[PDB]
This record gives C-alpha cells, structure tokens and sequence, in this order.
C-alpha cells in the first residue's frame, strides 16, 4: 500500500540532511567550536586578518581577550 | 581554490563515468524567438542592478528610470504581438 | 577536510537521484492502481543499482556521423553543472559562501542550453535539429521568467546573496507575499527541467550518455525544488540547529519533488506553441507587472531593505 | 513598413548625429553612431533583392569593424590618461587608428571600395542620406580633435581620393556610382583642409549637400539611375535641363558658380601654409571630374538623343514631384557666390 | 510585515555601522604605523643591498610633488614573501 | 563638444563623470584624484598649447602615478641586484622578508 | 596589468586580423567581430577596477548592449543571404560589380 | 459608462491577465503618491552612515552642531524607532 | 628626484591592545561615547594633513586612551563582557542580534559600577 | 600563483587565435566559449564580480547561444573543412611558438617595461580601501539609475529599436 514508497523517500530524506548537519560540524570542527567567519566586504576581512595576526598561531579563530 | 577545487571534481567524475562506459565490456520563426531573447536578456542586465540601486536617495529618480524600462519593453512586446510574431502558424 | 565535505555533499545527492527515480515509479504506481517496483529488492530498493550495472554493462552504438568531441562533452557539461549548482546552497550553512550566488545558479543552470544543442548538431539528421531546436527555444524563453522572478523578489532582501533569505523569512515566508510570483516559478522548473507536461523533447544516446543525462536531470529536478524552499519556504533556523533546518528543508523539498511527479501522473502534455504562448502571452506580462509592483512597494512602503 | 515604425527608424537616424555632435563622452559619440548603422540598414534592404541585401551585408561588415577599432582608440585612451576625452598626450597611433577608422566610416580612399557598390545596390533616397546625413557625425568627431592630427596621412588620404575619385566617375556609367566618386572627391577636400581650417570642412559639405540633394531630387524625378535614361529628360521633363547643367558645373568647381569658392579658398589656406604642391595636384585633377560631368551635361541638355514612342503617353501623364526645396537649393547652390565673403 | 520586519533590519544595520565607526579610528592608526615601519624596513634594506651600485640614491622618490603618496602593495610586499603577495591580492576574492 | 547645447540649457548627460577626479558614488576616491585634479585646476583656462608645456610636471606625476612604469622598474632593479647578490653569496635575507616576525 | 593588457590588445589584433582575411563563411567573420567587443568589454572593466573608479561601470554595460545589437542586425542578414543563395559564402556576393 | 463597463467586463472574462497586468501596472505608478510613507525612504537611505563622519573645528561660531554624540544639539533619528 | 622621508623604528612603537574583533565591537557603542576626543582629534588631523606620519603624536594617544578603557572595564565588571564577547564570536558576521541579553547584563553592570 | 592572470590572458590569446584561424562557425563558438569563460574568471581576479557574472549570464547564456542557434538552423558543414582544419590547427601550433619567441625578445627589450616577468605576480592589485565597505561593482553600475541615467535611457532605446529593426529587416 502507500506506505511502500516510504523506504526511499526516507533514504532520499537521510541522503539530503547528511550535506548540511555534515557541512556544520566540519566547519565548527575547522574554525574553533565557532562559524565560519564570512566576508562579504574589505571590513571583515580586515578584521578577520587582524585576528589572525594578534594570535601569534597564524589562525583568526584564536580569540585572546582582556588577558593579553 | 576551493571552487577550482570542486569543479575539478565533477568534471574528473564526469569524465570518469563516460570512461567506464565505453571501458567495461528553415523557418525564420526560432530566429525571431532568439532575437526577442537577446533584447530581453539585456533588459535582464539593465535591470539586475536594482537591489543596489534602490539603496540609494534618488528615489523620485530611480522609480522613473525602473518604470520607464519596463513600460517600453511592454510596448514592444506588445508590437511584436500585433504583427504577429508570436503565433506559429506558418 | 574540505575533501571530505565535497564527498559527504555529492554522494548523497547523487543516492538521491538514484533513489527518487525508485519514488517516481512507485508513485505513479499507486496513482495508476498498482505497485511498483517490489522484488529486486526489499521494497525495490536494488532496482536503481541494477538498471546502473545494465546500461553501464551494454555496449554503445555511438552513431557513426557524428562527431566524438560533442559525444562526450556534452554529458560531461550537463553533470558537471547539475553537480556544481548544488555548491552555494545554504543548508543552512554552505560548502561555498557566494554573494551573487542565485546569479551563478542562473548562468550554471543557462550553460546547458550548449549541451542540448551540440548533441542534435552532432547527431547527423534534421529530426534531432529540429527536435533540439525547439527544446533550447524553451528552455531559452523560460529562463527569462526564471530571472525576473528572482529579479523581482530579491528585492525584499537587498542581496544577491542566499544566506541572507534565512533572516528574510526568520519570521515568515516569501509565499505570503509573492505566491503569484512563486506560481509562475514553480512551473518554469517543469519546462526549464524538461519536465511533464512540458517534455516535448522526450516524449538516442548510448547507455552510458543516457545514464548521465538521467543524473542530470533529476539532479536538477532536486536542486530546483530545493531553491523553492530555499526561497519561497523559508525553514526553520535557530542558530544552534542547523539540524532543525536542514530537517525542514528536506522535508519541504521532498513535498515539492513528489509534487512534479504527481503532476506527471496527473496531466496531459502540451503543444510547442502553445506552450510558448503560455509564457510570451501570459508570464510575461504578469511577470513585468509584479517587477514594477515589487520596484514600487519597498518605496511607497518604508520596507525598503539593507546591504549588508 | 508602417507609421511607427517609420517614425522609430528615422527618429534614430536622426539621433545618432546629433548625439555624436551634442556629446563630450567619446563613448555617446561610438552609440551616435552604432544608432546610425543600426537605423540605416533597414532602408537598404527594404526592397528585400540581392543587391540590397549584399549592400546592406558590405555596409554593416565595414561600419561595425570601424567602430570597433574606435572603441579600441577610446578604451587606449582611457587607460593611459583615465579621462573619456582626447587630450594633446594621446600616443599618435590611437589618433591614426582613429582617423583610419573614420575614414573607412566616411568612404575615404583606400577604404572607399564599399560605397559605389552599395550606393548602386541601394535606391535613390537611401543613396542622398547615405552621402550627406551620414558624414556629418564622424566629421564632427574629426573636427573636435583637428589640432592633434596627421597632416601626412590625412594629405596622402586626401589626394588618394581625389584621384581614384576621378579616375572611377571617368568611366562609370550610373548615376549612382558617379555620385559616390563625387562624394569621395569632395571629402577628399575636406579632410585636406581640415588640420588648418575646419570652418572650411564645414563649407565644402555644406556646399556639396545643397549641390547633391537636388541632384538626387532631379534623378528621383524619373528614376533615371542611367546617363542613356537621364537623355531622354528633354523629352520627359525639359524644364531641368537649365538647373541641372548648372548644378553638375558647380559640382566640377567652375569660377562663376558657388561649387567654386570650396577649392579657392582651401587652396588658399593651403598656400599660406605652404601645401602648394598638394594644392596644385588636387585642382588639376579635379579637372576629370569637371569632364565626366561635362559630358553628362551633353547627353542632357546640348544634344538630343534618340527618344522613345511610350514617351509620347507620358507626356500625356502630368506630375506633381519637384517640391519648392528642389528650386530653393539649386538657385542657392548655383548664384551665390556674390555672399563668399558671409559664407566664409 | 515585511516592511515592519526590514525596517528593524535597518535600525540593526546603523548599529553594526555605528560600531564600525566607533572602532575606524584605532584601526587607522594601527595602518598607517603598520604601513611606515615596512616601508621603513624595507629601505633599511635597500640601503644595503644597493650601496655598491653607482649614483643609485637611497630613498628617491619618483615625484616632484613632496606630498605624501600611498605605496602600492606591489612596493610593500615586494621584498616580502610571495605568499604574503598572494594573500594581498587573491585573498578577499577566494572565499576567507 | 562639436555643439554646446549641453552647455546652452545648462545641463549634464554626459559631463559629470570623464575624468578620475569626479564625484563617485559612495565618496569613495579614485586613484590619482589629487594628482588629476591639480593637473586640470593648473591647466584651466590657458588651455591646450600653454598647458602642454607650463603645466608638465602635473601631468608626470598623474601619468607617473597612473602607470607606475618608473616604480616597477625601481623595483625591478632592486630585486635584480638583490638576486645577484644572494646568488654570488653576499647577502642574506631578513626574517621578516624571509616569512617570519612579530606581527602587529 | 601590463602584461594582460598586452595580451588582450595582441588578441584584439588578431580578430581584427580574421575579420580582414575572409575564410568563405561570415559567421567566422562575425565571431571575429563579437571576440573583438569581449577583449575591449574586459579591458574596459579592468581598467575601472584598477583605477577604482566606479564612475565608469555603465560603459560596459553599454557597450555590450550595442555589440549585442549589431550582432543581432548581422545575424538576421547571414539569414537573408542564406534564404537567398544557400550558403553563407561571400563568392556569392559578387553583384554589383557592373 | 455603460459601454466602456461592458466592455471591461468583456475582458474581465476573456482576458483577466492582461487586466491584472495593467492594473498592477496602475498601482505601481499610483500608490508612490497616495503614500506618507515615502519619503521615509529617502530619510533612512540618508541617515545609514557608510562613511566616517569628519569632524571639523571649533572656529567659535557654530552653535548648532554638537562636541559629542550625546549632545541633542545635532540630529536625533527617533522617528525610526516610533516608525 | 627628492628624498622621501620616512620615521624611525624607536618610535612608531608602542604597546597595541592585541585584542579580537569581538571584543572591540562589544565594547564599541561605549568606547564611540567614552574617548570620543582624542579620536575626533586624530580623525581630523589624519584628514587635514594627509600625510600619516603628521600623527603619530595622535595615534599613540588613542591606543593609550583605548588600553585604558579596556582596563576599567578588567577592574570593573569583567564576567559579563566576557561571556557577552564570547556568545558574540559565536556567530559569524558577529551580530548584536542574537546576544541581546547578555548585552543588558554588561550594561546594568557598567551603568551600576560606573 | 603569480602566474595566474598570465595564464588566463594567454589563454584568452589562444581563443583568439583559434577565432582568427576560422575552423568552422561551430567551433569557433566553442572557442568564443572558452575565452569567454576565461575573460570573466580574470575580470573576478581583478575584483569585477557583477561584471563577470554578467558576462556569464549574458554573453555566454544569451549571444553565443543565439550564435550558435542561428548557426545550426542557417549553415552546412562541409566535407573540406576537416583537412584545413588540421592544418590550421598545426598553424595554430606555430602561431603559439610564434608568440612565446616574440615574448621573449620583449622581455629582453624591455624589462620593466613591456612586461616585468620578475614582477609578474606583482602589479595586479594597485590600492584597495581595507576597511571600507561599499566599494564593490555593483554599486557603480547601479548609478544609472540615478546619475549617469543618459546611458540607461540610451541602451534602452537601442534594445527598443531593434524590434522593429529585426521585423523590418526579416519580413
Ligand atoms: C572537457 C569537459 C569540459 C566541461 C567543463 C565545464 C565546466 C563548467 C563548470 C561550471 C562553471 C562554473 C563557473 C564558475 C564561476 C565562479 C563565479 C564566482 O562566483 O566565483 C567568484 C569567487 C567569489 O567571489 P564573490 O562571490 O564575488 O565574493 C567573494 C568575497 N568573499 O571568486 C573567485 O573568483 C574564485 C576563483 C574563480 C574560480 C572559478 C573556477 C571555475 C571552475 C573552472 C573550470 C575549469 C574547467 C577547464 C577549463 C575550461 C575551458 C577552458
Ligand atoms: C550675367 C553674368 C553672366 C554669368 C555667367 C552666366 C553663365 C551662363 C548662363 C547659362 C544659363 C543656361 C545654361 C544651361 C543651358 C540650358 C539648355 C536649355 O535649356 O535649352 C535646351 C532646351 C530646349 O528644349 P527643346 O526640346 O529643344 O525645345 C524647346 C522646349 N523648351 O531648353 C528648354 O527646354 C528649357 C525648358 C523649357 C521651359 C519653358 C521655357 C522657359 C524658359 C526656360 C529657360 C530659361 C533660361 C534662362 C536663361 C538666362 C541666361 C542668363
């Protein structure tokens, strides 16, 4: 009856939530338990590029704070 | 890189596939539509600036200049239709 | 890592594909009183595997006037960009983060028009020509609503970008507003897709060209009602449950996806030319008047939105 | 072809000039003139013949390359000097570029072997606009830049043209292609005065519309595209023949007639800026185109030739189609060099 | 509601650009130190590498106008690394 | 222009963004806006022969700093001699050209 | 910049080159030409991006507009001549020699 | 009245289409003038600050502009908040 | 010809903040009303003199009056501009959106203890 | 990576080439194609997003479609052009030699000046705003709207015109 075609829409289903679960993990994985930092113009990359250099590991993620 | 990345892929993929495949064993009636696609298109260009443009203090301006392009591309549209470019019937 | 989630966003993709041509046939099964697909495996699910290994298994008949070059690049173009459209896509977050994104998905989506056209100039007749001929006339045509749709919408959201329609319909959708714009949308996915009642151009290709064509295809299928919901539906998004949204998003485009193949089953076809005068005569002229209400609304209303 | 679309057309060719010439962006003056080839072609090919369609193709191929090579000039331009305007530092190769496109706009030689083709392919009212309304845009764009010119290439392009100008009407038999000729001839003129005095260019075309249009207005009248159809006008409309001598005598630059002043005072800017030599060629080689048009004026109106019977019918027939303008022109373009001195 | 909801989108917009204002300042300063102590660097350099080359004077403008003229990046990182060079000029448009 | 209605109905369709030196959208400066615009400020009303001549230096500096050929080829002979010397074993790098410092 | 201008100029030469040396078709000719409009359309652009001068973005657009026109007048008159002769060859037109 | 009703009636029935284009068409270039939420357009494309507003100097005579941002001597965009 | 001038390494140095965007543009809204000043001064002299070296005198003084702005806030109510900052680095284009609560709790707390 | 834009412009060379020797009104479409691409992706590496996107969508998407439309429905492939295909393949060969040697002899004339090949990575980006924002490309080309509206009023008129240019011309 109808409730045949469900074992392949659920496998499109899974097939199409793998993608972005998958690309959020990577990213919170890759950029320090954060999101990846969009630049949409010259500002943020500047900012982004200003982090990077006060980090003292090459890597814009590596917030320093009130401490240094 | 990456982009260039991703589409080395595909491509890499693609070509792959189509390897396996072989390795396992007049009317002047289009012309018309083409052309009256063309004069669209570039309409599509003049017209694709507006999520920037209506950013701007010169409303009064670009209301004017927004409508005064699509009015006459209807009104040639509208000729088109008259002389009978859009039927089919040869 | 990047390598990683290139194979986690095109495996799956590409299952799926593989998977709603199973959908397809068991829906329009029981819309026809009957099952389907059933033994190859349980429910049917082996059957697209098996229909891989045979064509993959066949021997190609590539015609002899004809020209290799435009035999093989032409399915190579239409997979490669029925693969690289789904790059931008926000779900929520994406693979790449394009601003100007919905225009490469114009341009990447109007480049198979090439493919289309070199394989009846290959094939050396005047029934394919004109067969192909009038298919790019189509496809050409729609694509000018498939623009100013978006021409026109992307004017409640003052970006090109798509990772700004999630705050867009943080609290609603874009259906409410625009649901005669997403009607004329929706429908030229069909003819721009080849898709019933708009297939007058499948309704001569080896097994291995057909296959790609297939992916491509339903590839495409996919990605087009992923931009609906994308666009005119826009899910679900909690900053800490991307799982929440992408839940919805597959949701909603599984809904849409199973709606062309409903409509598949439920209509007749169309006639080339009227089917040219459906849009010349009847989209677009509502489709330029919804352009300039939509050009005059962010004005006469405050609603006018931000560049981010 | 009906009123709107009439009126569309025209109302570009019309624009196009005027763009050029009310235009400071160099970039106006490119679409000034794209408008006029984009207008222009439609009345060539109205007839829908071969020959029209063949003109038109020669037409389009030749314009389209010119203003290619335009842009190119501009766009050199702009990268060297950021500004959208010629100044008095722009390497003289965009310059000469510039002015070989021009020239192969206007129909100057050696880029003039397209326009007695397409003048005969075309008909008479597309030949009159196609020789006078279509030189003033790229000749406006030679005159804002006259001081930052070529004296050697626009000489030797100018005595080219005199010559073949004349050794082509010497042997075409169409009124068409004589025309063209003439057209070369004259233009020829132009550009040679032109780096020392433009005020002059502008004379010399004024001078040679008002002898050509009427002219054209004249041929229109019986549509005599042929010296042996043009002889028998003594018999189909004789009261022409007075004017037509006189205007075709101007043309060829005799003393008494306005078509005279041009070349007089062109030669005398010429010798006080010591081009004596390019002067002394030019007027006497203009002396073959005083000839051809001598012996027209023969088959015209000093000797009848052999008529025709149906002639006798269209004597019967009566005819309203010499406006005021023909009359106008031709008095202004034949008595009128008492006023040099207010024409200069 | 669109337009009740894209008015709020704009208030937040003057927010975030009122931050950027706020900051601009110290980031300019912070340049413009940054900027003289490479180009101070690099003709610390050049003083050196180009002492034995004959009338080659060190630190000669190209101008006759003794006004202060923003180097080109060229001229920065010129003497530096190329992948610096690349970062420079094919880093904001190849996606962060 | 060849026909100054432009300036008769005072008016601008096409006067108003030539040059580098003009108004852009967002005030965002052009290039060589200074060095234009003290060519054109020096240059106007003795226009065309004089400005040649008595307003050359102006115009080096803009064609100077528009093209950069003198620049590149400073440049260009610094890393000549640079690559010389480094080649013959007289000179070493630093380490902040070589790919590693405190950065600011 | 030096170089790719170089280029794109050497480019520009050679179309202009095709478009003067026929090869008896005339869409050759016409790609020639349309090759042409695309060097100076990216010349164009680059140049305003180099100078950053965003008071000079239209002209592209303006002049791809116009180049798009033309080929459009030009394609519908290889039309024409194919209606008539039977092939887009430029031995055909011939006339107008007389 | 009576005729031209018939015949938008007439069209109301064959055409709708085209009747909705035209009277969208209608109220694109109408309703701009009956609003009063205009001009807020132009008020708020005006006040989004994407420059660095340059101060200038104290030379005395200017009362009417402020020395610090929480001064209300300058503007004060309120009317967005209340809008 | 002419010998450009350029300063020395001694000076030009000074202590920088060394800290992150976050932070900067959480503690902006207070650091754009508390040392306006010395900022005003510098944006005007780096706009009258076009040259930057003219003020250096200047930019020394904002980075001194921005260290000492970022102290008082390290002697005084710490804890919620610190967890304000990190919820703030969470998202990507660094939205005040999201934070708005916490931003009331830096606030009460500065408004309270200053 | 220096050597990028050298690669792209050098390419756009070959494409132009490969249009100057005429194969055939097919494949002088796929090279119209190809530089095309390779125009927009150097026009990207210099910043012009919306410009090279345009092209995409535009020329690609809407003139080299009709080209090659117009192409198939008006023009016979014959049977000669394979052989003088071949051989202006090999001239192609020839002309790419032809073009590193004269390369070459410029950058031997003039070292910083043709060319500078040891500054090829450089000289590509002059000056850029760091921390500015709305310096894009779009927001130029949205100027017509409000100045420059000349311009948009004359494309418009262009593309209005040539409807009744292209019914005069094809009835
Ligand atoms: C034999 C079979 C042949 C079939 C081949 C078919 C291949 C076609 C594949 C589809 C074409 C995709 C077109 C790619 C255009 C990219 C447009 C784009 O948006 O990239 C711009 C990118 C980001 O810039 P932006 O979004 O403006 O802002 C970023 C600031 N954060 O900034 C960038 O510029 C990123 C760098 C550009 C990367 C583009 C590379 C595209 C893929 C190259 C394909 C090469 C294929 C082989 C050569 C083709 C023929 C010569
Ligand atoms: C003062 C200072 C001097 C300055 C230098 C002066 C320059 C020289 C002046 C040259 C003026 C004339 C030159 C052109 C000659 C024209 C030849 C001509 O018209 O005669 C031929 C023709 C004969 O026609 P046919 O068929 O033989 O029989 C008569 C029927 N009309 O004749 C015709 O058919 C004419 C048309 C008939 C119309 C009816 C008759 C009305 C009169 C028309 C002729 C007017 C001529 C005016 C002469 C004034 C001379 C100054």
């Amino acid at each position: 009856m109808w409730f045949e075609i469900l074992p392949g829409l659920a496998i499109m289903g899974v097939c199409l939530v793998i993608p972005g679960v998958s690309t959020a993990y990577i990213h919170k994985f890759t950029n320090g338990g954060k999101e990846k930092r969009v630049a949409r113009v010259q500002y943020q990359w500047y900012l982004m590029e200003r982090d990077r250099r006060i980090s003292g590991v090459n890597r814009y993620y590596v917030s320093k704070g009130l401490e240094n | 890189m990456n982009l260039y990345t991703v589409i080395f892929i595909n491509i890499l993929l693609s070509l792959t596939l189509i390897l396996v495949a072989f390795w396992l064993p007049f009317s002047m009636k289009f012309f018309l539509v083409a052309i009256t696609f063309l004069l669209f298109d570039l309409e599509i260009a003049l017209l694709l600036p507006l999520p920037w443009a209506i950013q701007t203090i010169k409303t009064s301006t670009m209301m004017i200049m927004a409508f005064i392009l699509v009015t006459i591309l209807s009104l040639g549209l509208a000729y088109e239709w008259t002389q009978k470019g859009l039927e089919w019937t040869e | 890592m990047f390598f990683i989630n290139i194979l986690t966003l095109l495996v799956p993709i590409l299952i799926a594909m593989a998977f709603l041509t199973l959908v397809e046939r068991k829906i329009l099964g029981y819309m026809q009183l009957r099952k389907g697909p059933n033994i190859v495996g349980p429910y049917g699910i082996l059957q697209p595997f098996a229909d891989a290994m045979k064509l993959f298994m066949k021997e190609p008949m590539r015609p002899l006037t004809t020209s290799m070059s435009l035999f093989i690049i032409a399915p190579t173009l239409s997979l490669t960009l029925a693969l690289s459209l789904w790059v931008p896509l926000p779900m929520p977050h994406p693979l790449i983060n394009l601003n100007l994104g919905i225009l490469f998905i114009l341009a990447t989506s109007s480049l198979s028009v090439y493919s289309i056209l070199w394989s009846g100039w290959a094939s050396n007749s005047k029934y394919s020509l004109f067969g192909a001929l009038r298919a790019v006339a189509q496809t050409i045509s729609y694509e000018v609503t498939m623009a100013i749709i978006l021409l026109s919408v992307l004017l409640m959201n003052g970006s090109y970008s798509l990772q700004t329609l999630i705050t867009t319909q943080e609290h609603m959708w874009l259906l409410l507003p625009a649901w005669p714009m997403a009607m004329m949308w929706f429908i030229s996915t069909l003819a721009e897709t080849n898709r019933a009642p708009f297939d007058l151009t499948e309704g001569e290709y080896a097994a291995g060209p057909f296959a790609l064509f297939f992916m491509a295809e339903y590839t495409n299928i996919i990605l087009m009602n992923a931009l609906t919901t994308i666009i005119f539906l826009g899910p679900l998004y909690y900053i800490n449950l991307p799982e929440l949204y992408s839940t919805n998003f597959m949701m909603e485009a599984l809904l849409l996806s199973s709606t062309f193949l409903w409509i598949r089953a439920s209509y007749p076809r169309f006639r080339y030319d009227q089917l040219m005068h459906l849009l010349w005569k009847n989209f677009l002229p509502l489709t330029l008047a919804l352009c300039m209400w939509h050009i005059s609304l962010p004005i006469f209303t405050a609603g006018v939105p931000p560049y981010m | 072809m009906n009123p709107i679309t009439l009126a569309i057309i025209y109302f570009t060719i019309f624009l196009g000039p005027v763009i050029t010439m009310s235009s400071t962006n160099l970039m106006l003056m490119w679409v000034g003139l794209e408008f006029s080839l984009l207008a222009i072609i439609p009345m060539l090919i109205n007839k829908k013949n071969p020959r029209s369609t063949e003109a038109a193709t020669k037409y389009f191929v030749t314009q389209a390359t010119a203003s290619m090579i335009i842009l190119l000039a501009i766009v050199l331009n702009y990268k060297q000097l950021g500004t959208w305007m010629f100044q008095q530092q722009t390497n003289g190769l965009i310059l000469n570029m510039t002015l070989m496109a021009l020239s192969m706009k206007l129909g100057l030689a050696p880029f003039h072997f397209w326009l007695p083709e397409v003048t005969q392919g075309i008909p008479l009212h597309m030949g009159l606009i196609l020789l006078t309304w279509q030189k003033i845009a790229p000749l406006s764009i030679l005159i804002q830049i006259y001081p930052l010119l070529n004296s050697t290439i626009i000489l030797m392009l100018a005595i080219t043209s005199i010559f073949m100008g004349a050794w082509g009407g010497l042997n075409q038999t169409q009124m068409r292609k004589i025309m063209a000729y003439s057209s070369i001839a004259h233009m020829g003129w132009m550009l040679a005065i032109l780096p020392y005095n433009p005020s002059l260019t502008l004379l010399n075309l004024m001078i040679y519309i008002i002898l050509t249009a009427p002219m054209f207005m004249a041929l229109m009248l019986n549509n005599s595209m042929t010296i042996n159809s043009i002889s028998l006008l003594w018999n189909k409309t004789p009261a022409m023949l007075t004017m037509i001598s006189l205007m075709l005598l101007s043309l060829g630059g005799l003393p008494p007639l306005t078509g005279f002043l041009p070349k007089w005072i062109i030669i005398t800017e010429l010798m006080k800026n010591n081009c004596l030599i390019m002067a002394t060629l030019m007027a006497m080689m203009a002396l073959l185109n005083l000839f051809f048009y001598t012996r027209l004026i023969y088959s015209t109106s000093l000797t009848m030739f052999p008529t025709n019977n149906n002639s006798k019918m269209m004597t019967h027939q009566t005819k309203t189609k010499p406006n005021l303008m023909f009359s106008t022109l031709a008095i202004m373009s034949t008595m009128t060099l008492p006023l040099a001195p207010q024409l200069i | 509601r669109m337009m009740r909801w894209n008015q709020e989108r704009r208030r937040l917009l003057i927010e975030d650009l009122e931050a950027r204002i706020a900051l601009m300042p110290l980031f300019q300063a912070e340049k413009d130190r940054r900027t003289l102590q490479i180009l101070r660097e690099n003709l610390e350099e050049e003083a050196i590498i180009m002492k034995d080359v004959p009338n080659w004077k060190v630190g000669e403008s190209v101008f006759h106008t003794t006004r202060w003229v923003p180097p080109l990046i060229g001229e920065m990182y010129g003497l530096r690394t190329k992948e610096e060079m690349s970062n420079a000029n094919f880093g904001f448009t190849w996606y962060t | 222009p060849f026909l100054d209605i432009q300036k008769k109905l005072g008016i601008s369709l096409d006067r108003h963004f030539m040059f580098l030196s003009a108004e852009q959208p967002y005030k965002n400066a052009a290039r060589c806006h200074a060095f234009e615009k003290e060519w054109i400020e020096c240059a106007h009303g003795i226009g065309g022969t004089r400005a040649k001549k008595e307003c050359k230096i102006e115009f080096d500096d803009f064609e100077e700093c528009l093209l950069r050929y003198k620049t590149m080829r400073r440049m260009h002979d610094i890393k000549k001699q640079r690559e010389k010397l480094m080649k013959e074993g007289k000179y070493t790098p630093p380490p902040h050209h070589s790919g590693r410092e405190e950065p600011r | 910049m030096p170089s790719t201008f170089f280029n794109l100029t050497m480019a520009f030469s050679l179309s202009l080159l095709g478009t003067l040396m026929f090869r008896s078709h005339l869409m050759s000719t016409l790609l020639c030409l349309e090759g042409m409009v695309l060097s100076l359309f990216i010349m164009t652009s680059v140049t305003s991006l180099n100078s950053n001068s965003m008071s000079s973005m239209p002209i592209p657009i303006t002049i791809l507009v116009f180049a798009a026109c033309e080929a459009a007048v030009g394609l519908a008159l290889l039309v024409k001549v194919s209606n008539t002769y039977g092939t887009d060859y430029v031995q055909n037109l011939n006339l107008l020699q007389c | 009245a009576g005729r031209i009703s018939a015949f938008l009636k007439n069209a109301w029935a064959k055409e709708p289409v085209l009747v909705v284009s035209f009277s969208v068409w209608g109220l694109a270039i109408i309703m701009p003038m009956i609003s009063p939420y205009t001009k807020y357009a132009s008020m708020i494309n005006k006040a989004t600050p994407y420059n660095y507003p340059v101060p200038v100097r104290d030379d005395g005579n200017m009362p009417d502009v402020p020395s610090h941002p929480q001064d209300p001597l300058g503007p004060s965009l309120d009317w967005l908040k209340n809008l | 010809p002419g010998i450009v001038e350029l300063p020395t390494l001694e000076e030009l140095k000074v202590e920088e903040v060394k800290v992150s965007s976050a932070v900067l543009k959480a503690a902006a809204h207070h650091y754009g009303a508390q040392c306006d000043k010395t900022n005003k001064e510098f944006m005007l002299c780096r706009w009258e003199e076009k040259d930057p070296r003219r003020c250096l005198k200047e930019g020394k003084l904002v980075n001194g009056c921005a260290l000492n702005f970022f102290r008082q806030i390290k002697s005084h109510c710490a804890e919620p501009f610190t967890e304000y900052w990190t919820c703030l680095d969470y998202s990507n284009m660094q939205l005040f959106r999201h934070c708005r609560q916490q931003q009331a709790k830096f606030d009460q707390c500065v408004l309270d203890k200053l | 990576m220096n050597n990028y834009i050298f690669v792209l412009s050098s390419l756009f060379l070959v494409g132009c080439l490969g249009l100057a020797l005429k194969p055939s009104p097919i494949y002088g479409g796929l090279g119209l194609i190809v530089s095309g691409f390779v125009g927009c992706l150097m026009v990207l590496g210099f910043g012009g997003s919306f410009l090279g996107l345009m092209v995409f969508l535009i020329y690609l998407g809407g003139m080299l479609v009709v080209f090659g439309y117009t192409t198939a429905m008006a023009t016979e492939e014959y049977p000669e052009t394979w052989g003088s295909n071949w051989l202006i393949l090999g001239f192609l060969v020839l002309g790419v030699i032809m073009e590193v040697f004269l390369i070459c002899v410029l950058n031997y004339y003039d070292e910083v000046g043709v060319i500078n090949l040891d500054g090829l990575g450089d000289w590509l980006m002059y000056e850029v705003d760091d921390v500015g924002v709305m310096l894009e490309g779009g927001i130029g080309v949205a100027a017509m709207y409000s100045c420059a509206t000349w311009m948009m009023v004359v494309a418009g008129w262009s593309l209005f015109a040539g409807i009744f240019i292209i019914i005069e011309i094809t009835r």
